[PDB]
DNA sequence: AGCAATAAAGTTTCCTTCCTCCTTGCCGATAACGAGATCAACTTGTTTGCGGCG
């Protein structure tokens, strides 16, 4: 084919096939004249030559090139190495109906939502624009729908708010290692060009919020659509297929509000006085008259099921750190209340949510997980949260031992 | 000559070229005054002007790499003119249903004759003998079809 | 200090007293190519040196030669700027000298027979910037420096290559600079053998034989002659007493009288010392010691001649008897002590078949030539050119010099060919070494690797030109005319400017500049490799290269080189790193004599530091004395220890000395990781000016020198005073005593506004000077895109405050206010061009014009006449540049459009638009035009106003400048006829050309008068002159490329503010992106009201140990402060002594800083500048590792009056409530990057494809598709759900039927699903059955 | 060119197609009679692919 | 309003047609120079098979 200024490019193929029929018309014309065989001989070598050099070129003998000292390449790798079909074209595909961003965080958020910049999904979803408009009859045919569009009425965002809603979406980080590096999220369509993103699943993607990008797919159809909402959802993937455990591991801040808050120090203050419930603790504390981290006797009401699958009611008092009675107004009705007698490391967690499901079923653990995850955000910020260069503890026990 | 494909005669004039220019250039001792080369070749500016366009332009290869290790070819880097697109033909089809719509009331050969033509793509005049009336109420029967088509709206202009 | 310096100080905390000012930085490009032009006499380099090298050539007779005799070049047409502008590279002519000489072949040599002494154009050349670069058609370029091994000799031993023997084979190898390797090897038995350029193996002493030799004189060089001798019946034989050592008896060995060694006994070395002592070598022995013993030498019957035994034959008692009555009562043999003396060499002997020299000629010809008939010379031939053609061999003596050193001979040079000595001792060291003594040695150490420069490579690629010259030269000087064949008139200059064009233009070294930030040209420029030719490569190339060597101290920086996979290869040069002569490295250090640190230098070897020990700098030295503490921590032997005082010879200078300057200017590098010090300065080169530019205020100390270095700015070239100022140009006027007395001493300069960088940046220049004011040399008058008063400008200075919030900094995110994004200060442009260009067709001309059918005036209205834009526009995404147009040919249609056209009836021309558009996506302002059209055609009008405006430009400025000059020249003009009477203001009232005639007296003056007119003619001479010249230039077409008409050239303007996703960090590997901006209300604030700017994720800290970061924070907070507390008198208009007192203690707070300045040298005015620059903060200098303390940070901020920790209570602007604990606080200076939210993204819905497999594309340029590999197959499977996948290859990839129902479907609301099968399939099965194969398919 | 690698001839088999005054060739329109001369065509048959 | 006439104007065909050009094949005029190499590759590397290779 032809180039901007006349130039051509071309397949070396060609001029492989070019070498033989030369040679081969030369060997008719040779024949004619029942020439002395040396000379046909030859002829042949070099037919030979040629015709295996065409299938694989440096193979036999060593290889034939252009001007430039490089070869000219061959049938066979069109179909080999990476290079070839298999590895490069047909088990591998570049798509359309695709995108990709630079992400970040919604902490907000519920897991299944994920954040959508406006003009991106705008054009993602473009033909049903088109079909919806022809059904409203405000583009009565397809170029009214393209030209309203263009000019990007208000109408436009408001049909867009009319279909994303249950239109799931599929999400992919970089390199695909185990199943759970895509995931299948409902969209939310926000103000920027960068998606947000909920921080919890940092570890299924092993990502770090430093400048990565994800890309995006869609499940066109219903089938994939359905699969997607049942299959690959945030609520399906929680646990490893490799190992029984959950993913869900939060990492490193809410950890550290409630370690901080469900903690028993005895120094500050009402030290050791009588309460009815949670919400006194509530209406105190945002008051701001009792230390949270302080033991002090109070009354909870614990349930339990020992009966085949139904509740047992009773309550008793528990000289207990603030924060536990706060902590016990979100737990779903089902367990004891030794369950928060700790100041709460990770594991306690860890098994925290491994009870919570294998007794209580799964979307209450799922609930449960969303309010750790608020309050502690919440007040990990109330908390009070630095280091500096006098939080770096030297032991006068240093210089004499070395 | 087998394996090269550009004319003789070029060459000729490509040697030409390299002898005056070689020549010239020592006689000088400096480059590149065109005007000395459409005098000592004193034929024509345009002549060479042309040539150069005609010889000092060889063929290139498709699959060379891009450059700062191969992060793709010339093969991906590549851009056509004469495209399939969906809609054009949609709506000329659109269009076409629109001509027997439009002239379905008009009289029966015009009816025929621009249907055959334009449907299955046949004979025009073939009609005009057929009919043998010197195909002047031809001419304003389609000059009224046209005039019939200018009652409506349709964007693609 | 200096002026600049006068206008703002930055503090030091420094405490080292330090020796050495930094050098001229980039010294060693500009040397070289220096070097490489400049015509040497004798001591040639390159060009010289190359054309001596190819001293002169002769005819394929022998009968005519030229003769070389020297050279010259010329001066450039174009100065810089119009050659970037034009769109040429920037280049020299060459003027050869050169003499035709011819013998008389009848006479011997009557060689007065023709001279034709000439001189020759040949070739321009590139030339250099004083900066660094090659521009090449218009495209700013530089090439990088190499590294690669010496030539010369290397010895290895690999180590159980068949594992099955576990066992070493050790083997040699030589390399000459130019010509072939070769290679020594041992085999698994203990044999010799060889090969050239890896050829296949053969014995070695066939090319022994090669060289004349007999196995005689080959055992007599290798081998001691184990003497025995016949005396009569029995054998005796000589011994040297040190042979038996380590071994056992055979017989009874004695002496003539005396037993020393019984039966089965080994021999002592008491017995050694018995038998050295008593004086005996000759010594009885059995016949039997005899068998099995091998004769040295070929020896005969004398009367018969034949080969009793060949020789190196195992000996025998038969043998003995018949030699022995041959008339040899002597027989040399062959020492064995296969432990030390081993008979590698027989055994290699009596493996190898051939005796005569001429057949093993012959064997080496058909091994290096096969097939071709065995022809004599042929074979001697190729020997002799392999290595013994001064054509197609050479050393570079370096390797002759590093050979003689690998021989341990004496004479450092020779030639570049070998001799038998040296290939007789190289086989010597590689079996001594085998034997044991000796060693190979590494390849890491530096010692062995050499760098390799520009001017080399252009030495090569130019001689390889001469090469190509030489052929056809020899073909016309044998056959042509000799009497007129002028010497010109053989020659050519294509290949020559190919090759030169080629690698600047083709080599994979050079490369485009980063013209981001000066750090980035300085240090890419700074930057070394491996690779390329001579080199090496990534996958083949391991670990072992990769790592640290300790000889790299010093001269390489460890901490910068990317994470790609070419990690540890390229490496930056250190600071004070320098060269070698050869191509070597060096480094100084500072001599340690009698204890005390002479303050002499050094600049010491990758070798030599081996031998002794050097000093530590952050050893504290006893003032005047010595090092003061005994146990210093010294360096020698590739490691470091503890050593005494007195012992030392050496110390470094520095502490800093290792480092890279993009090491080296992050603070309190002393106190973190160093993986993420590296990450730090890869990311620190990549940042973006702002708009303005901003100071940091925690400093190091260097960057003044780049600041300078880098060359973007205007300079003090001479003193003067401020003439004119503008906001695009200068004048000054130079000092008198300066001013050298043949130019008025003017100079000027016109600045650099917008205008765009290669990675598309604004560009520009302003002052920091003001009119009427003096100035002293070498001083900048107006900065660049980055910097201020002379110092590195980049980033901005900003206050953080570390906590939780509310998870919008969960993984090191970033928070912030929005203030800022009011003050813009961190927006930035970005400069995009755009052209179009009218071609010649093969019909006829494109051309350029406003009118083009089908169009609404809409887009006209911006266009003028010709089809082009005004200037200062706005615009946007589908708007069009340039109404080209193409004269075009026709078409066959089909009723479809032919009643399209019916309906429409808008006629179709002969012509279409070839238009220039807005693509889409973008929108922004032109600012700038340019048109190139080519010598021979009319210039489209429009351009005639850009050359008629530019004219007027240049005409200005020529005009200012020679009226200016001219205007002191009237001085003279008055004055001198003043001299000779008076016309006191009869003089001045009446028109002042009119005074030559005013009164008029003989004797000198009517030659005063004709002086007058002189100059006036000279004047007005020089002026239409220089009118001519230039306006020719500013005319002068231009040159083009075949079919080309003319081109239009556009420029745009667009400028990039923050949306979050934007990259930023610091200096310490804090990254982060944004995820959100806050309103000031919810800010948390102060005690008085002040909110912050920037929020963080503290939990990063020590999992990162970026505490440097902390440090500054103190800082941060800290000079602030200080500012304020002046800004506060400021505005309350206190007092000078005030501010004289206040200062002069800031800078006197510390102990032992080296800095010591007083102000009361100052006058008032300088205090108020002073002080109006300082009321935004103090900057301070932190030196790396003699740094600031904790002390000195506190007490700052205890002068401050603040918390010593400087943590404090802030409260929420949500809600206005305090917080619990304080909160350290301060400021950061950070940074911004190119990774950009709109840099990046891309959606596609449907669009373009390819073509061969007809599924999409990839680029956001290109409008692209994304991939979907193996993996996310691999994870759905997992899964199970297969409809997606038939979806994701069927019609999102290549079903085209696919794409197109579905498409019909979803607009019809209808979401189903119809397959087919792809074409990529069947195209394997269509190669398949190309490649022969009956492939096919069993239909259902 | 024809006998070629792209060889118009084998889309264009020639001894072929040819109306009289040189308008309809070359396999281009298989079903064509040129209309101004009314001269019947024949034999003729496209892959492109194979 | 529907139907035709005369006159004019622009054609597309189209076909020749004779200038000029351009390209496909052939054959020719002194006598003898030298068997190529020519400007490259730097030796990844461990595992595994098979032909020797005793
Ligand atoms: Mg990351
Ligand atoms: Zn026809």
């Amino acid at each position: 084919v032809p180039l901007d200024g006349g130039r051509f490019a071309t397949s070396d193929l060609n001029d492989l096939y070019r070498r033989v029929i030369n040679r081969n018309n030369r060997l008719k014309r040779l024949l004619d004249l029942a020439a002395p065989d040396i000379i046909v001989r030859n002829e042949k070598r070099m037919l030979q030559e040629a015709v295996d050099a065409l299938l694989d070129n440096g193979r036999r003998g060593r290889a034939i090139t252009g001007s430039n000292k490089r070869p000219l390449k061959s049938l066979a790798d069109m179909i080999k190495g990476k290079q070839g079909r298999f590895r490069q074209n047909l088990l591998g595909k570049r798509v359309d109906y695709s995108g990709r961003s630079v992400i970040t965080v919604g902490p907000y958020l519920r897991l299944h939502q994920c954040g959508l910049p406006k003009k991106m999904a705008l054009e993602l979803f473009k033909p049903f624009i088109y079909g919806k408009l022809e059904l409203r009859g405000l583009a009565t045919t397809i170029k009214a729908a393209k030209k309203m569009v263009e000019r990007e009425e208000a109408v436009v965002w408001d049909i867009l708010d009319e279909v994303i809603r249950e239109h799931p979406v599929l999400l992919n980080r970089a390199p695909t290692l185990h199943r759970l590096g895509i995931q299948a999220f409902e969209p939310v369509l926000i103000e920027g060009k960068a998606i947000q993103l909920h921080p919890l699943v940092c570890a299924a993607y092993n990502a770090d919020f430093d400048g990565d990008q994800m890309a995006v797919h869609v499940p066109l159809t219903l089938e994939a659509q359905l699969e997607a909402r049942a299959l690959m959802m945030s609520t399906n993937n929680i646990l490893s297929p490799a190992n029984g455990e959950p993913i869900i591991v939060p990492s490193q801040d809410v950890v550290l509000g409630l370690y901080y808050m469900t903690r028993d120090c005895v120094n500050a203050k009402g030290e050791g006085m009588v309460l009815t419930g949670p919400k006194e603790a509530e209406r105190l504390y945002r008051s701001g008259l009792a230390s949270l981290h302080a033991r002090v006797k109070v009354r909870i009401t614990e349930y339990e099921k020992d009966a085949n699958g139904e509740l047992v009611a009773k309550t008793s008092l528990k000289d207990t750190t603030v924060g536990r009675a706060i902590l016990w107004m979100i737990v779903p009705k089902g367990l004891p209340y030794s369950i928060v007698n700790q100041a709460l490391g990770k594991k306690a967690i860890s098994k925290m949510l491994n009870t919570c499901y294998r007794i209580l079923g799964l979307k209450p653990t799922v609930i449960f997980a969303d309010q750790i995850m608020y309050t502690g955000f919440a007040y990990a910020a109330r908390s009070g949260a630095s280091v500096g260069i006098d939080d770096m503890v030297i032991p006068e026990k240093k210089h004499e031992i070395i | 000559r087998s394996r090269d494909w550009v004319p003789r005669s070029v060459r000729r004039n490509a040697r030409e070229v390299a002898q005056a220019i070689g020549q010239l250039e020592q006689e000088l001792g400096r480059n590149a005054t065109e005007t000395e080369v459409a005098e000592r070749l004193g034929i024509d500016i345009a002549d060479y002007r042309q040539m150069l366009l005609d010889t000092n332009n060889s063929q290139l290869f498709s699959y060379d790499e891009w450059r700062e290790e191969h992060g793709d070819s010339i093969e991906l880097v590549t851009d056509d003119h004469q495209r399939e697109n969906p809609l054009q033909q949609l709506l000329d089809s659109n269009l076409r249903q629109r001509v027997m719509e439009a002239i379905e009331t008009l009289p029966e050969r015009e009816k025929l004759v621009l249907t055959l033509y334009y449907q299955e793509e046949l004979n025009l005049k073939e009609i005009g003998a057929v009919l043998e009336v010197g195909e002047s109420r031809v001419s304003q029967l389609h000059s009224q079809a046209i005039k019939r088509l200018r009652t409506k709206l349709g964007k693609l202009l | 200090y200096s002026y600049t310096e006068k206008k703002r100080i930055r503090k030091d905390f420094g405490k080292r007293p330090q020796v050495l000012d930094v050098p001229y930085l980039l010294s060693i490009q500009l040397d070289s190519f220096q070097k490489f032009i400049e015509q040497d006499p004798e001591g040639q380099y390159g060009l010289e040196a190359a054309f001596r090298s190819v001293f002169p050539i002769q005819s394929y007779s022998g009968n005519s030669e030229l003769q070389y005799v020297s050279y010259r070049l010329g001066e450039p047409v174009f100065d810089v700027q119009e050659c970037q502008i034009r769109g040429v590279t920037y280049s020299a002519p060459l003027r050869v000298k050169l003499r035709l000489v011819i013998y008389e072949r009848e006479a011997p040599e009557g060689t007065v027979k023709d001279i034709k002494e000439q001189e020759v154009y040949m070739g321009e050349i590139p030339l250099m910037t004083d900066n660094g670069t090659f521009v090449i058609n218009g495209t700013e370029r530089v090439i990088v420096s190499q590294l690669h091994r010496s030539p010369g000799v290397f010895f290895d031993s690999d180590k159980g290559k068949t594992h099955s023997s576990g066992k070493v084979l050790y083997n040699a190898r030589i390399i000459p600079y130019r010509g072939s390797w070769l290679d020594f090897e041992f085999d698994p038995k203990d044999n010799l053998f060889v090969r050239i350029d890896r050829r296949r193996k053969l014995p070695a002493t066939i090319i022994l034989r090669a060289l004349n030799y007999t196995t005689e004189q080959i055992l007599d060089l290798f081998f001691e002659k184990v003497i025995f001798e016949i005396r009569d019946n029995k054998l005796q034989m000589e011994l040297v007493p040190e042979r038996l050592r380590g071994e056992t008896a055979s017989f009874d060995i004695e002496a003539n009288g005396k037993v020393y060694v019984e039966k089965g006994r080994r021999i002592t070395a008491r017995h050694i010392r018995q038998l050295e002592k008593d004086d005996v070598k000759l010594i009885e022995v059995p016949v039997e010691y005899i068998a099995g013993k091998v004769v040295a030498k070929d020896y005969i019957d004398e009367s018969t001649g034949e080969l009793i035994c060949a020789a190196n034959m195992e000996l025998s008692l038969d043998l003995l008897a018949k030699l022995s009555q041959s008339g040899h009562k002597r027989i040399e043999t062959l020492f064995t002590n296969d432990l030390d003396h081993g008979p590698y060499i027989s055994e290699t002997l009596r493996v190898d078949p051939t005796n005569d020299r001429l057949s093993a000629l012959v064997e080496i010809y058909r091994m290096m030539r096969p097939g071709e008939p065995p022809t004599r010379e042929a074979a001697e031939s190729l020997f002799e050119n392999l290595f013994f053609s001064e054509d197609r061999y050479d050393l570079s003596a370096v390797g002759r010099m590093k050979f003689n050193r690998s021989l341990l001979r004496e004479e450092i040079e020779g030639s570049g060919i070998l001799s038998k000595d040296d290939i007789i001792d190289v086989m010597k060291k590689l079996i001594d070494i085998r034997n044991g003594k000796g060693e190979v040695d590494d390849i890491d150490h530096l010692g062995n690797r050499r760098i390799r420069s520009v001017g080399e490579m252009a030495e090569n690629q130019f001689r390889v030109g001469l090469v190509r010259v030489e052929r056809a030269v020899k073909e016309r000087l044998s056959l042509g005319d000799l009497d007129t064949l002028m010497p010109q008139d053989m020659i050519n200059a294509k290949p020559i400017s190919a090759a030169v064009k080629e690698f600047f233009g083709s080599s994979q070294l050079s490369q485009f500049m980063d013209q981001n930030n000066p750090l980035s040209e300085i240090t890419h420029k700074r930057r070394i490799s491996a690779l390329g030719p001579g080199g090496l490569t990534r996958e083949r190339a391991g670990f072992e290269v990769r790592d640290v060597h300790p000889t790299h101290y010093g001269r390489v920086c460890p901490i910068e080189t990317p994470e790609g996979p070419n990690i540890g290869l390229i490496n930056s040069l250190s600071v004070y790193a320098q060269t070698n002569e050869y191509g070597f490295l060096e480094t100084p250090y500072r001599k340690v004599t009698d204890g005390v640190v002479t303050d002499e230098i050094h600049y010491l070897s990758a070798i030599e530091e081996g031998n002794y020990v050097i000093a530590q700098a952050n050893s504290n030295l006893d003032e005047e004395g010595h090092f003061v503490e005994d146990l210093v921590t010294c360096r020698s032997k590739g490691e470091s220890s503890l050593f005494s005082r007195d012992q030392v010879d050496y110390m470094d200078v520095s502490t800093q000395q290792v480092v890279s300057v993009g090491a080296s200017l992050i603070p309190f590098l002393e106190h973190d990781d160093a993986n993420r010090a590296l990450m730090g300065a890869n990311m620190q080169r990549q940042a973006v000016p702002t708009l303005r530019a901003d100071k940091p205020l925690v400093g190091t100390g260097m960057e003044r020198a780049v600041a300078v270095d880098s060359g973007v700015t205007a300079v003090a070239k001479r003193g003067g005073v401020v003439q004119y100022v503008d906001a695009s140009r200068i004048v000054i006027k130079v000092n008198e005593d300066e001013m050298y007395p043949g130019e008025a001493g003017i100079d000027i300069y016109n600045l650099t506004k917008y205008t765009r960088s290669n990675q598309n940046t604004c560009i520009n220049q302003m002052p920091c000077v003001s009119l009427g004011e003096p100035v002293e040399r070498g001083d900048v008058l107006a900065d660049g895109p980055s910097t201020d008063l002379g110092e590195l400008a980049l980033g901005q200075n900003m206050r953080v405050a570390f906590m939780p919030w509310n998870g919008y900094n969960f993984e090191d995110s970033i928070l912030v206010s929005e203030r800022v994004v009011q003050e813009d200060r961190f927006t930035t442009i970005h400069i995009q061009e755009l052209a179009c260009v009218s071609r010649d067709t093969k019909l006829g001309p494109e051309e350029i014009t406003a009118d083009i059918p089908n169009v609404g005036e809409a887009a006209l209205s911006k266009l003028d006449e010709s089809g082009i834009v005004y200037i200062g526009a706005e615009v946007t995404g589908g708007d069009i540049l340039v109404g080209k147009v193409t004269p075009k040919g026709e078409t066959q249609l089909t009723p479809e459009e032919k009643l399209l056209r019916a309906i429409f009836g808008e006629k179709a021309s002969d012509v279409k638009d070839s238009s220039l558009r807005v693509p889409n996506g973008v929108s922004g302002t032109v600012i700038d035009v340019q048109v190139f059209t080519r010598d021979g055609v009319e210039k489209d009008k429009r351009a005639l106003e850009i050359e008629e405006m530019q004219l007027k430009q240049a005409k200005k400025d020529l005009s200012e400048e020679l009226q200016i000059l001219e205007a002191g020249l009237f001085s003279r003009i008055r004055a001198v006829l003043v001299a000779g009477g008076v016309e006191a203001e009869k003089l001045d009232k009446l028109p002042r050309d009119r005074w030559l005639e005013l009164g008029l007296t003989d004797e000198e003056k009517q030659n005063q008068l004709e002086q007058l007119a002189e100059q006036y003619d000279e004047l007005k001479h020089e002026f239409e002159k220089k009118l001519e010249a230039k306006r020719r230039k500013i005319t002068q077409g231009d040159d083009l490329a075949p079919g080309v008409l003319k081109i239009v050239k556009v420029y745009l303007a667009v400028k990039r503010r923050i949306q979050p996703g934007d990259k930023m960090a610091g200096r310490h590997g804090n990254k982060g992106v944004i995820s959100k901006i806050n309103p000031i209300e919810d800010m948390p604030y102060d005690e008085n009201g002040t909110p912050v700017d920037i929020v963080l994720n503290p939990l990063g800290v020590p999992s990162r140990m970026n505490i440097g970061q902390i440090l500054e924070t103190h800082l941060g907070m800290a000079a602030k402060g200080i500012g304020d507390k002046i800004n506060a008198m400021l505005k309350q208009q206190q007092e000078v002594a005030k501010l004289r007192e206040f200062i002069q203690r800031a800078y006197d707070l510390g102990a032992d800083v080296r800095q010591k300045v007083d102000l009361s040298t100052f006058s008032d005015e300088e205090v108020m500048r002073l002080a109006e620059n300082l009321r935004k903060g103090m900057p301070i200098a932190t030196p790396v590792f003699d740094g600031a303390k904790e002390a000195e940070i506190k007490e700052l901020l205890k002068l401050g009056d603040l918390p010593t920790s400087g943590q404090i209570r802030l409260y929420d602007g949500r809600t206005g409530e305090q917080f619990e604990r304080p909160v350290t606080v301060g400021y950061m200076y950070m940074l911004k990057l190119n990774h950009l939210v709109d840099d990046k993204m891309h959606a596609r819905s449907t669009g373009s494809y390819s073509l061969v497999t007809q599924q999409p594309l990839g680029g956001k340029a290109q409008f692209g598709g994304q991939r979907f590999g193996e993996m996310e197959v691999w994870a759905l499977e997992a899964y199970g759900a297969a409809y997606t996948l038939q979806e994701m290859l069927t019609v999102k990839s290549d079903d085209v039927n696919g794409r197109t129902k579905m498409y019909k479907n979803i607009v019809d609301g209808n979401h189903q699903m119809e397959p087919g099968m792809p074409e990529s399939f069947n195209v394997l099965l269509k190669e398949i059955r190309s490649l022969g194969i009956n492939i096919e398919l069993e239909d259902e | 060119e024809r006998d070629g690698l792209f060889c118009a001839r084998i889309f264009g088999p020639v001894k072929d197609y040819e109306c009289l005054c040189g308008k309809y060739k070359r396999l281009k329109h298989r079903g064509v009679i040129c209309e101004k001369c009314g001269v019947e065509v024949t034999q003729t048959k496209v892959r492109r692919e194979r």
